[PDB]
């Protein structure tokens, strides 16, 4: 890394400007004799006792228990930015009332309904009651700070320098923050794309937490500083309650944490460039409740096709289309299962997109239609920067109609990339996007097969010879915005572009897949993301978890990582062991570089290619159970990879893991992450309950520390008892065989003898599933000695080939008739296998087709 | 499937290895009654197994277990997705 191209808050002028106001009286205050309350909104007059400015604040309520307040200028010379695309609809309206009024506060109902807000005058200051109890408290500590705009002409005011190159600042200072006190909370997390642990720390002792896109080369762990994403949302989690703050602003952002109306166990302060004060309170009371507030305010997860859940092959090096075929037969000739292969920026002619170079790959239509003759899908990089060129039509087209970037004089933001210059359109402007969109044509782009999908990279956007490795914040776009009132909404724009094309090349009716490096809040409804260019270390395999366990609690469900690291190639056993690691995430991809060698599961020592071939098998297996996480992760916006304590909310032990996490409810994984350690402790909660492990089926009960040996072949995975589980026994080459391939039912007993479980089945790859409603969602409850199967959803008619083939029942004693019940049938009897030592039973071959209800009893 | 004789006539299929035995009704029923996969030579049911695809050419092996009705044609003879629809057409030459 290299500290010396980004800012801290030193060199980073309005941070400075604000971390500077001690806590203390403020002088903002608000007249109540100017407080206007209307069904839809709550509006009222704030003052600065010093300066004498006019601010403009805005209250409403949201069902669903939520709130939203907006603080903005009453007379601005401009108006101020507004975030737009961010939030899927209008959010409904909560009527407020004045239930009680006083000389220095006012309070208003929330609506018919327990929740209330008192307004004080002086100082300005907002509380929330959850009937008596306090949740949290607004310029507690008169941290509030709102730089009005200065006249149109002290350093760190007005035009800048960075180390070389000139920020200037035609329009001053305006600066925004504001501080939140949480009493009784000491746990928050959140604000993800940081290489730091789950669990925020404080930050009085050092730099705050940064929000700002950036492309950070060769990162650190444990540091505040900025990298590629950045989603403004804070989850405060404690044993009796749930809350959550969200900051919609899209400039750079810093935002600390302390300890401590005067004592609030935890404080959260914002600092922002630029833009209003709009902020949404989410008042739980629960962590799903939270998660459903947030998934309706900015959308839910986008539901994924099904090949992308598989074993995803990259590497940078492959220079000809035949070290394609080579790849393919390599996979199909040791029996390694594979999906998708990539392609790096090797492939376009000269950085030139869109289009394929003669010499590079000969035919790429015929070549993708042999891969698909394999049923595999290949993966193209397309960049948001563009080649200077004069035959290139894309530059000249995008340069007769307009839609680029301006810079500080009004001239086209030409900075240079590698190969000669590069350009870089205007993404916020919506006529760009819909011609972004309809350039992603099998008529305009050539060589284009259905099984050819696009990944985007460099979308912070990241220039080579700029401010850090980003555009300068003076340059204009669409709208008469600067570049830093639309710096977090550029990798967005993109991503919402780039899966509207892919989706609108087939007429709407296949599914994209779009994965993009930087994004946003409400990112997750156009695809997935990764956690950028990770090196070979072992610290990063232990830091993979936390990155992960912070985007999902964002609705940013599908992460992942590179497997085998970006830089300094890994040793076999790290490689090993993160094949194991990354077998269990819901984004399975293996990078290299142009430094490293030819990594590949056939060319691995023979005592790790089997080890590899089980991991691949054990994914492979698992996909009816991911695919029906992350059905419901896209129908109610709980994450998929969650951690311990959102299962477990009054386990203080669990408050601090991030060493082992849970797939939905039922399967916790703690994977390996040391060299050649012995043994590994696991941390089983629950109050009288128990969990299986996959391997030897021992049952283990909880809450304790279990520290089980471990050896190379080891992947630590515990089924929770009483819970039910589909797989895919049967090995495939790739992920379409197994579409009509039959499914076992693993059923773990929970202590009194009962278990439950879901399963979801569609085509895969259409949107057939919303518009004609041809989907199966399928229920399996285990009460007693009996196992029905019903509909969750009535409405879901679907026709499959797929049958049960195979019950197993994890403790239980041996049957004397087991016996199978169907719809104006004669009940039949299934031979059985039963282990006393590890109290399983096997029922052979049902036989009944997973769409028609059923009924097995056992005697 | 098989390439050899062994008959499900007169005596049941009882084994391979030697560890468990079946009825010859339980052959090629879609179910991998045995560990070494030997009661489903034709089928993709046993995760451990193989298949003798047979031709006229140049080319008598063994295939995968998981390479029948997998949609994809992988001997000469198209007799891997005799069950799939995919049909094929044999180059044995
Ligand atoms: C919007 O806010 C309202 C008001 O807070 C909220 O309604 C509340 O929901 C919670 C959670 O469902 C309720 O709390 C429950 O109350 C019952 C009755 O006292 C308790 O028995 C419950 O405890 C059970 O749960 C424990 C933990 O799971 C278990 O160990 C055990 O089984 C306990 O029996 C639980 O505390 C609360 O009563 C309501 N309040 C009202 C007024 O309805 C609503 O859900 C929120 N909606 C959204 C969408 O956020
Ligand atoms: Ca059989
Ligand atoms: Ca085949």
């Amino acid at each position: 890394v290299d500290r010396s191209n980004f800012k801290t808050c030193e060199e980073s002028s309005f941070c400075k400007r604000q971390r500077s106001i001690r806590p203390g009286l403020s002088p903002y205050r608000a007249l109540l004799d100017s407080l206007q309350l209307g069904p839809d909104s709550l509006t009222v007059h704030l003052i600065h006792e010093v300066t004498k400015v006019l601010l403009v604040l805005e209250l409403q309520g949201l069902q669903k228990n939520m709130t939203r307040f907006r603080i903005d200028e009453l007379e601005p010379r401009r108006p101020r930015y507004r975030v737009p695309d961010v939030l899927v609809a209008d959010p409904p309206i909560a009527r407020l009332s004045v239930s009680g009024r006083d000389e220095n506060s006012v309070e208003l109902t929330m609506a018919e309904g327990p929740y209330k807000i008192i307004l004080t005058a002086r100082p300005f200051r907002l509380d929330l009651l959850e009937d008596r109890s306090l949740l949290l408290s607004v310029n507690a500590r008169g941290l509030l700070e709102f730089e009005h705009q200065r006249a149109p002409r002290e350093p760190g005011a007005w035009e800048e320098t960075f180390k070389t190159h000139s920020d200037s600042k035609p329009y001053g200072p305006m600066s925004v923050g504001l501080d939140f006190s949480l009493p009784g909370m000491e746990h928050v997390y959140g604000i993800p794309e940081h290489a730091d642990n789950l669990r925020l720390k404080v930050t009085e002792g050092g730099e705050p937490y940064r929000l700002y896109n950036l492309d950070v080369f060769q990162y650190e762990l444990y540091n505040p500083m900025a990298l590629y994403g950045s989603v403004p949302v804070l989850l405060a989690h404690n044993p009796h309650r749930d809350l959550g703050i969200f900051w919609l602003n899209a400039a750079e952002t810093w935002v600390d944490i302390s300890s401590n109306g005067e004592t609030p166990q935890t404080d959260v302060r914002w600092m922002s460039e630029t833009g209003i004060i709009d902020v949404f309170l989410l008042l739980g009371p629960s962590i799903s409740d939270v998660f459903r507030q947030y998934a309706s305010l900015t959308g839910t997860q986008a539901l994924p096709p099904l090949f992308s859940l598989g074993y995803h092959q990259s590497r940078w090096n492959y220079r000809d289309e035949a070290d394609v075929l080579e790849v393919d037969q390599g996979f199909d000739d040791h029996n390694l299962p594979c999906d998708v292969i990539w392609l790096d920026i090797e492939h376009a002619d000269g950085k030139r997109y869109f289009t394929w170079d003669p010499s590079r790959f000969p035919q790429p239509r015929t070549m993708l239609e042999r891969l698909a003759s394999k049923r595999r899908k290949l993966v193209a990089i397309v960049d948001p920067h563009i080649k200077v060129d004069s035959g290139y039509r894309v530059h000249e087209e995008l340069r007769n109609l307009g839609l680029y970037v301006k810079t500080r004089d009004g001239s086209d933001y030409e900075g240079w990339c590698w190969p000669g210059s590069a350009g870089y359109p205007d993404f916020t402007n919506p006529t760009m996007r819909a011609w972004w969109a309809n350039m992603f044509s099998y008529d305009n782009y050539e060589g284009s097969a259905p099984n050819l999908f696009v990944w985007n990279d460099m979308n912070e956007p990241s220039v080579f010879n700029g401010p850090e490795v980003t555009m300068l914040k003076d340059a204009q776009h669409y709208g008469g915005w600067e570049h830093r009132d639309v710096h977090n909404i550029y990798g967005l724009y993109v991503h919402m572009a780039t899966a509207d094309g892919l989706r609108q090349r087939s007429g709407g009716m296949e599914r994209p897949f779009v994965l993009a490096r930087a994004f946003f809040a409400g990112s997750q409804r156009f695809g997935a993301v990764w956690t950028g260019d990770n090196t070979a270390e072992w610290d990063h395999l232990k830091i993979s978890i936390p990155m992960c366990l912070s985007l999902g609690l964002v609705g940013l469900s599908f992460c992942g990582a590179d497997v085998g690291g970006f830089f300094k190639n890994p040793e076999p056993e790290l490689l090993v062991r993160w094949y194991q690691m990354g077998a269990y995430q819901p984004f399975f991809r293996a990078h290299a570089h142009l430094d490293t060698g030819r990594r590949e599961p056939w060319l691995l020592p023979s005592q790790h290619n089997d080890i590899i071939r089980d991991a691949l098998g054990q994914r492979y297996s698992l996909l009816p159970f991911w695919y029906t996480l992350l059905y419901q992760a896209h129908r109610e916006g709980i994450p998929v990879m969650r951690p311990l304590w959102v299962q477990y909310p009054q386990d203080v032990t669990t408050f601090n893991i991030d060493d082992q996490y849970l797939l939905g409810d039922a399967l916790l994984v703690h994977p390996v992450s040391d060299s050649g350690a012995h043994g590994v402790q696991v941390y089983l909660p629950g109050q009288g309950e128990v969990w299986y492990d996959i391997q030897s089926y021992q049952k283990h009960h909880g809450p304790q520390t279990l520290y089980l040996p471990v050896t190379l072949s080891s992947i630590p995975v515990f089924q929770r008892g009483g819970t039910i589980v589909p797989r895919w026994m049967r090995v495939r080459r790739s992920s379409e065989c197994m579409k009509d391939d039959p499914i076992t039912l693993f059923v773990a007993l929970s202590p009194q003898g009962t278990a439950q479980g879901e399963l979801f089945l569609d085509d895969g790859h259409t949107f057939n599933y919303q518009t004609r409603q041809e989907f199966l969602l399928r229920r399996f409850s285990f009460s007693g000695n009996t196992l029905v199967s019903s509909s969750a959803d009535p409405e879901g008619h679907f026709e499959t080939p797929i049958w049960i083939e195979r019950v197993v029942i994890i403790g239980a004693g041996k049957p004397a008739a087991v016996v199978l019940q169907t719809k104006g049938s004669p009940e039949s009897r299934l031979s059985f296998q039963h282990d006393p030592e590890t109290s399983v039973l096997v029922l052979r071959k049902p036989g009944i087709n997973v769409a028609s209800d059923w009924s097995i009893h056992l005697r | 499937l098989t390439n050899h004789h062994f008959y499900d006539e007169s005596k049941p299929f009882t084994c391979l290895d030697g560890s468990a035995t079946i009825p010859f009704d339980q052959v090629n029923d879609d179910y991998c009654d045995c560990k070494d996969g030997s009661d489903e030579p034709g089928t993709a049911a046993c995760p451990n197994g193989s298949f003798h695809c047979t031709n006229t050419g140049y080319k008598p092996l063994y295939i995968p277990s998981n390479r029948v009705n997998d949609g994809v044609c992988d001997c000469c003879d198209g007799t891997d997705e005799y069950n799939s629809g995919v049909i094929c057409e044999n180059t044995c030459k």
